[PDB]
Formats: C-alpha cells, structure tokens, sequence
C-alpha cells in the first residue's frame, strides 16, 4: 500500500511532471506503453513502486497521477506525446481558457469551473488506494494556475482529505525565464493561502537551476527541457525512498520528522551532486566525499541563498547507487572540520542519513552523465528566507503605487488580500528569524 | 483563442487589408484561402485569425466596415479581397464628411447594428473568443466616430473580453483637414474608457521615418503603410505562433498595463543586422511609431519580439545590457518590466527583426500636441457647428479635452513616482 | 489513566473536524465575497455603459428638436 497521489498544475507544474513520470518509467523498467516485463504480479501489487503506479489487468502499469491545467496546450501534448498510452485520459484534465498570469483567475473566476470535476477525478484515484499517505503537489508560484488553482485545490483538498499529508514542489520565478511582471504577486498570494495547508514544501528557484545548467552542463542559454530534466533528478532522489525498497532506505515521512520543527517552518533546502557532463564525467569517478562535499557548495542549492549566514535546523543527506555507510561517515567527519555549518542551539546537530542502491538513471538525449552515486540533501536552514526576502521586495515595490492590482480587483478580490497575505510572509520572515536566536 | 477583427473607415480598411496580406503571406495563405506552406508552425494557431470553411479553405474572421460605399470595391479587387466572407462587408451609403458625430451619434448609429449581427455570428461560432482587435484612424468621421461607437456597443455584449486598437493618430503632416484634432480628443475620451489595449500608430512618426530615414521625399498612404503592416505583423507575431510570452490578448494587458487608463502604447520596428544593432536601433527615438522621444519620459513596461535565426544568448545579454546603460528610463517601481521573446520564423524579406512595445510616459507629448491642435481651435469655436448640427453640446467638447489632460497628467504622475 | 487516554483521542478528532469546518467555512465564504465583488465590478461597467446609450439618445432628440 503506502499510495502517493501526484498532482501536477499548469504549465510548469505539468512540464515537470512529463519529465518526472518518463524518469521514474526509466528507473522502474516500465515502458511507454505502461508494459513492465520484471513486474511478475499482473494487475496488482504491494511492490514498493506500487506507492506511485497502479496496475490493470492487462498488465498496464498507471502513475497515479492527475494533470490539471486551464487551457489545453501543453496536457495536448501528453495527449499526443510518447507517453501517451500510460494515462488513462481522466487523469489529463484542461480547460478551454487559462489564467492569463492572474491568481485571481485562478483560484476563483476561472478555477472554480473545474475544481469539482478534478476533485472528482482524484478521488478515483483515492478510491484505488488501500492506505493512502498523502499528494504531491506540482506547480509554479508565478502562474495564475500554478498559484491560484494550486491554492484553491490545496484548501478543497483539507476539506475533502484532512490532516492527509500535502507537499509541495514549487517552483520559484527568476527573470531569466518568467512570463509575467506580476509573479512576485502571484507568488505572496499563492505561499500565503496554501501555508496551512502544506506539511513540507521544496522550493525550486528556477534562477538556481538555471545557472547550474550553464555553469556545470555547459548549455548557453538553457530551456525548460534542460531545466525539468535536472529537476526530475531532484524530485527523483526524494521520492526515491517511498518507490523502491532497501534496508538503508529511510523513507521521507522520516526525514520529515526532522525537518519540520514547527508547522510553518516546512521549506527545505535541496542540493544535488553530482551534476556533471559527460565529457567531464568520462574517465573522471566522483566519490562520495567529493558528492558530499559538493553538497555544502551554494552553487549546487536548488534554491539561491547563502548557509554560511543562517543556522542549521536539521540537515538529511539522501544517497543513491554505490555508496556504503562507512564513507558517509568518513565523508561527513571531514565536512563537520571544514565548513561553515553552525546548528541553532536548540536542535541536535547529527546528520539524518538514508541510502538506497539503486543508482541514478538518465533520460536519452539528455544533458547529466551517468553516474554510480549521487546525492541530496535536504537541510532545513534560516538562509532559505533569504528567498522570501526577495520576493517580498519586489512585491512592495509594485504594491505601494497599487500596480497592476486592478487586474485582481477587476476579478472579484480585495485590495485587503493583499496585505493579508503580505503581513503573513512579513510574520513569515520574522519566524524565521526566531529561530535561529539562541534560547535565553 | 479566437481574434475577432473589425475595420472600420478608409483608413482602418486599407491598413486593415495590409495586415491581411503581410499575415495570410506569413502563414502560407493564399488569396483563395487555401493552404500551401512548408511548416506546421504556420497551421498550430491559425485559428487564432482564420475561421475554417469546407475543402481547407482558411477565412479571415474579419469584418469591414465603413460609411461610404467604395472602400468595399477597393478592397474586393486588392490582392486578397476574395479572401473575406462576402456576408462580413457592412457598407452604408452617406458617408461621414470628416465628422465623428456623424460617426457616433447620426450616421454610424443607424449602421452599427448590422455591424453588431455580423460581429455575433463570428463571436457565437468561437470555441473560446478571447476579444477583439479594431484598425481605425481617429482623424476621419467613420474610422473615429463609429469605431469608437462599436467599441462601446461591443463592451456591453462582451464585457469580460479584451477591446484592443491599432489606432491612426492625426498629423497636420499627412492630412491638412481642419477638424482632425476634434475628431481624435473626441475618440481619445472614448479609448481611455472603453479600450485596454491601444497601439498608438502615429502619422506624424510614419511620415518622419519615411521622410528622413527611408529618403522618400514625397510620401504616399502606401509608404505609411508599409510601416503600419510591418508592425502590426510583429506585434501579433507571439498571438499567431507558438511561444511562451505574451501569447494572447489577457496576458498581454497584464503585462503591459499597471493602471487601467494607461494603456497606450508606443510601438516600434528594427531594421527600417547584428543582435546588439537590433537592440540599440529598437530602443532608438527614430524607430517608434508614435513621435515621442522616450528619453523625455519613463517606461512602465515592455514588450521585445525578436524574430529569425539567431542567439538566444546573446539576445538577453542585450536586452540585459540596454536596460542596465539605460536604467534611469525604466521605472524601478515595476520590477523586470520588460519581457523578450524570440519566435524562429522572420517575417518576408528579412533574416532579422525586432518589434518593440512601449508603455511610455513620454506618450504624453502625442496628446498634448493633439491637445494644443484641440485647444487652438477651440477657444474661437471654430468648425463647431458642423457638431452642433447633429445634436452635440460645447459641454462634450470640454470634457473630452478635460479627460486627455488628465491623462497626460496621470503619465505624469508616475513618470515623477519614486521607490522611496 | 482510561479516561485521559479517552480525552486525548477525541481533543484529536475534535481539533481535526474543527479545522476541516474552518476551513470549509473560510472557502465559502472568500468565494461568495469574490463572486458579490466580480459582479458588482461588471454591473458598475453596464451601468455607465448604458448612461452612454442614453446620451446618445438625447444627442439624436437635441438634432430632431433642433429642426
Ligand atoms: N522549471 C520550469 N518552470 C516553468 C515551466 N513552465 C513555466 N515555468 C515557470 O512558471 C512561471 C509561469 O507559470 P506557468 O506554470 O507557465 O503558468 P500556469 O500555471 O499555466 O498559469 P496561467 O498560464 O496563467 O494559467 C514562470 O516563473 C515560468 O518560468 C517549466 O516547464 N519548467
Ligand atoms: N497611415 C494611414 N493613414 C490614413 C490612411 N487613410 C487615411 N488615413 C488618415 O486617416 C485620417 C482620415 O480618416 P479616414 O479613415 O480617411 O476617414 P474615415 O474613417 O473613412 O471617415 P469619413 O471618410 O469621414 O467617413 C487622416 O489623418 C488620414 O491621414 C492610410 O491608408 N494610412
Ligand atoms: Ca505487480
Ligand atoms: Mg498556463
Ligand atoms: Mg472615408
């Protein structure tokens, strides 16, 4: 049992999905036509990859997955794409017109179409789960489907599911690859009504990914395919522990445990080692000290912010491939005598570690070599505010001449929604900041 | 989706059927209405401008509109006239003599409802309508007065769906008809209002570009146009081909417009070529459609679509780069308010362009010298008479002239806007 | 012992359905509020839109009482 429903919401948030399911299809020996030879249980099963995939009769293997989007272009595409046959098309659910990169669309005029039929169709899924855990939630903060729909469908499903665990992977906007002016707006709404409806939330900064794209990858000017590929990899290793067995393997809820030291403080920071090309990767065996400590370099985080300058609240390192206890260990000593890693005084400062076997698989045509080891870690740090910091900035900028705010005005919502949602990333902020003082 | 296009008057048909031609030549129609292009990006959003007739025949969702007969047979025997549905020309008899209210409120009148038939039977066959674009001139009686009435009368059926214009301001340069500077504060009152998106296309500016830079001495409607057709092909280019930004109307207007009265935009077209010649030459004064130096003023937002082959990297490194010498002209209260897009297929003739897209406080000095043309006249009731004549009151006059200082004042306002 | 072991599993339940009823009750509410905002927003644009059309009206009248 242990089932995983994932949800994936407008463009970013389904784009990342493709490139997820291709790569758990990868890494689980499933074919596009959802065919798994080595699964020898036709039509169910209590494998560990059964927490994300149903099986039919026919010996079809089905993420269990929903895809929702407010106009039909880029689910037309898993419609008509290689992977087409692996969803049933009640699981590929579009509207006819989208949010036009307005969160008041969104989660009201044009959301509030659909929401009943896709709370519908996730409950098909539900009702094929013997003991549900939870969702996965993926979406962009800077779309009004990502941020709108996102937080409409996260309040509906506390309702409809309750305590049931929610996270979250978001995706954070950076200039060189967003669309709208408003975002920073659509980001403070969408974190706003969503905080209390998430247990734990990986923030990926697009800006971050970017530059590790042309930094370590070597591309000049990186697309949404070469980012979603490297994000794949990411969301990979963390659900890697709920899809595939082994008596290292620490499962999330786990990590969980120690990263969320009070409910609002639910936003880890992930780095990832090792992302390398393979003219770099050929004759060149990356170890796991060398992984390891790539993991305290800035330039590997997911989201841009500096460690050095925060406190640990707790850090996880989640291996994969060939990698024995005894050289994390070895691994780690050497890291805790070199490294700026100081521990608010009020939480135990021994790393959280988990390693399953099975190593890291790539996507043909892809941009990362193959490697025998990789690594992420998941640490909960003071610095990720510094990602709030900014947003919040340039939210105020705009909101003290009220730009744009005609525009969600003119959809029904109030100006006092705004400054709702900013006094709670302000209190947010302030959090964060308590934290990390030491207990008197 | 789907666009509805409207043309109204002499000038919105012929600048209208331009668009027409340069875009059916993009897409690979041709006058029959019959596909023969060499690439699917051509077809994937087509139905954004085309309707779909039997025997893959692609039918402009066009109507055309005027108070004097004739425009209609122009338009008929020019390149592509066979191309439009016979059923979407709705032509009157009278004419309008260069008198919005005629326009507006006498002649246009009785005409606008079967123009408000034809625009239903296009809008009810929609899978999803996303709004309307109008090409008009603001100097004229018809283009002006009954194009800003339909504006209207359209608003109170559609609402909820974007009002867009590509609107032909006067110039003394081009037309010597006196009353062009009532005719335009008149229709100015009306777009403020009931538009939200206006690209302001200047006769001054065309007649500039032509003059000093083209070297063409004695420029005809033709030349205008050429420009006019050029830009309105880029401007709609992220609409009709696949792209992440700006890819139709609503997304557009919020990108582009912080307040909702401030929704006049400057456009501009390079080469009249290297990426940073590109870049520079879009920015520069004498490239824009509207004849406004936007060193004298500040941009709210903007929109840059580059097309052809070309770098992608080096593409935003100039971006990045024109924004950064020039930061004192882009207001540090709307943060990463310029936006680039780069679409692969150039339009005819040449291997590059760039198409800017301006919200600029300098657009202020286009209505104030529309205002000055306005005032002059105004403060002996010159001409007054013929708009009395059909039913107006001085009253009217006043408070559209009263409307567009406000506006200028308002681009004012948040030109002087600071963070601090 | 017994009876704690009682008061703490339903603290649990009754805390849980109180959040699910808040929240439920917050939904209802913000959409009503949005829907009551969007129309009266739409309403105001018909409005002034319609007072054109009356103007227009007694522009036509004005011309015809005229002569
Ligand atoms: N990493 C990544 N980011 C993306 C992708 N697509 C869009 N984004 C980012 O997401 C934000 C834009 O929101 P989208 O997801 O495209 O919009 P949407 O959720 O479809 O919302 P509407 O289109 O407004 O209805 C920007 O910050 C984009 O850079 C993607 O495939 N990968
Ligand atoms: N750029 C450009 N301007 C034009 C063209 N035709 C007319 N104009 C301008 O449009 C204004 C005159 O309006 P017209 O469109 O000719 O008038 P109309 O809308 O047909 O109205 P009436 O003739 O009064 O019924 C003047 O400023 C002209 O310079 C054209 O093809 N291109
Ligand atoms: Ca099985
Ligand atoms: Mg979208
Ligand atoms: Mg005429």
């Amino acid at each position: 049992m242990r089932e995983c429903i994932s949800i994936h919401v407008g463009q970013a948030g389904v784009q990342i999905g493709n490139a997820c399911w291709e790569l758990y299809c990868l890494e689980h020996g499933i074919q596009p036509d959802g065919q798994m030879p080595s699964d020898k249980t036709i039509g169910g099963g209590d494998d560990s990859f059964n927490t994300f995939f149903s099986e039919t009769g026919a010996g079809k293997h089905v993420p269990r997955a929903v895809f929702v989007d407010l106009e039909p272009t880029v689910i037309d595409e898993v419609r008509t794409g290689t992977y087409r046959q692996l969803f049933h098309p009640e699981q590929l659910i579009t509207g006819k017109e989208d949010a036009a990169n307005n969160y008041a669309r969104g989660h009201y005029t044009i959301g509030k179409e659909i929401i009943d039929l896709v709370l519908d169709r996730i409950r098909k899924l539900a009702d094929q789960c013997t003991g549900l855990q939870g969702f996965l939630v993926f979406h962009s903060f800077g779309g009004g489907t990502g941020s709108g729909f996102t937080s409409l469908l996260m309040e509906r499903l506390s309702v409809d599911y309750g305590k049931k665990s929610k996270l979250e992977f978001s995706i954070y906007p950076a200039p060189q690859v967003s669309t709208a002016v408003v975002e920073p707006y659509n980001s403070i709404l969408t974190t706003h009504t969503t905080l209390e409806h998430s247990d734990c939330a990986f923030m990926v900064d697009n800006e971050a990914i970017y530059d590790i794209c042309r930094r370590n990858l070597d591309i000049e000017r990186p697309t949404y395919t070469n980012l979603n590929r490297l994000i794949s990899q990411i969301v990979s290793s963390i659900t890697a522990s709920l899809r595939f067995d082994g008596a290292l393997n620490v499962d999330l809820t786990e990590f969980q445990t120690n990263l969320v030291p009070y409910p609002r403080i639910h936003f880890p920071l992930a780095t990832y080692a090792p992302v390398i090309s393979a003219e770099k990767a050929y004759h060149e065996q990356l170890s796991v000290a060398e992984i390891t400590n790539a993991c305290f370099e800035p330039a590997n985080q997911m989201v841009k912010c500096d460690p050095r300058h925060g406190k640990y609240m707790a850090c996880c390192l989640l291996y994969r491939g060939d990698v024995v206890p005894k050289d994390v260990n070895a691994a780690i000593a050497t890291i805790k005598t070199k490294r700026s890693i100081q521990f608010v005084d009020w939480c135990p400062t021994g790393f959280k570690v988990g390693i399953n076997y099975q190593p890291p698989t790539v996507v043909p045509g892809g941009d990362l070599a193959k490697v025998q080891r990789a690594v992420c870690m998941l640490s909960n740090t003071t610095a990720i505010a510094e990602a709030w910091a900014r947003l919040d900035h340039k939210f105020d900028l705009m909101y003290a001449k009220r730009a744009f705010v005609h525009w969600y005005v003119g959809e029904g919502m109030e100006e006092g929604e705004f400054s709702e949602a900013r006094e709670d990333m302000a209190a947010l902020e302030k959090d964060y900041e308590e934290v990390g003082v030491d207990s008197v | 989706r789907e666009i509805v296009h409207i043309q109204a008057g002499q000038c919105g048909n012929q600048i209208g059927a331009k668009f027409w031609e340069v875009i059916s030549d993009e897409h690979g129609i041709d006058p029959t209405g019959s596909y023969h292009g060499d690439s699917d990006l051509q077809l994937e959003r087509i139905n954004v401008y085309y309707n779909e007739a039997a025997g893959n025949k692609y039918v402009p969702r066009a109507i055309l509109v005027d108070l004097e007969p004739g425009t209609m047979d122009s338009v008929r025997s020019g390149p592509f006239g066979q191309i439009f549905r016979p059923d979407n020309f709705v032509f009157g008899q009278s004419g309008a003599g260069n008198n919005w209210a005629k326009g507006h409120y006498t002649e246009g009148a009785e005409l606008v409802d079967s123009v408000l038939d034809v625009v239903r039977k296009e809008s009810e066959s929609c899978d999803c309508l996303q709004g309307f674009q109008l090409t008009h001139s603001l100097g004229g009686g018809t283009g002006s007065g009954m194009g800003t009435l339909l504006i209207s009368k359209i608003r109170e059926e559609y609402p909820d769906r974007i009002m867009n214009t590509f609107s032909v301001v006067p110039s003394p340069k081009v037309s010597d008809t006196v009353v062009e500077p009532y005719n335009a504060t008149l229709s100015v009152h009306q777009l403020v209002e009931n538009t939200d998106e206006t690209y302001c296309i200047d006769n001054e500016a065309l007649y500039d570009i032509c003059f000093r830079t083209l070297k063409l001495t004695t420029p005809t409607y033709g030349d205008l146009n050429h420009l006019v057709s050029a830009t309105m092909s880029g401007v709609t280019t992220c609409l009709r081909f696949p792209g992440q930004l700006n890819a139709d109307l609503r997304k557009l207007a919020v990108n582009m417009v912080p307040f909702p009265r401030l929704h006049f935009f400057m456009p501009g077209f390079a080469p009249l070529l290297t990426v940073p010649e590109l870049t520079q030459q879009m920015f520069d004064a004498k490239n824009m459609m509207a004849a406004c130096d936007p060193r004298h003023g500040r941009y709210l937002t903007v929109a840059a679509v580059f097309r052809g082959r070309m770098s992608m990297k080096e593409v935003d490194e100039q971006m990045l780069n024109v924004q950064n010498k020039n930061s004192s002209y882009f207001v540090e209260w709307i943060p990463n308010n310029v936006k680039t897009a780069v679409c692969d297929i150039p339009p005819r003739g040449l291997k590059m362009s760039a198409t800017f897209i301006g919200n600029s406080t300098a657009i202020q000095e286009l209505f104030k010298r529309i205002s000055e043309q306005f005032t002059a006249m105004f403060r002996r009731k010159a001409f007054l008479h013929w708009y009395t004549g059909e039913g107006m009151d001085e009253m009217e006059f006043t408070e559209a002239e009263s409307n567009m200082n406000d506006l200028v004042s308002e681009y004012q306002q948040y030109q002087d806007a600071t963070a601090d | 012992k017994r009876e704690h072991e009682r008061e703490v599993i339903q603290k649990a339940i009754e805390e849980n359905n109180n959040f699910i009823k808040m929240a439920k009750e917050k939904l209802a509410q913000k959409m009503e509020s949005n829907k009551e905002n969007r129309e009266a927003h739409l309403a105001a644009m018909l409005e002034r839109l319609q007072e054109k059309d009356k103007h227009a009206e007694e522009v036509r009248k004005n011309k015809e009482l005229k002569e």
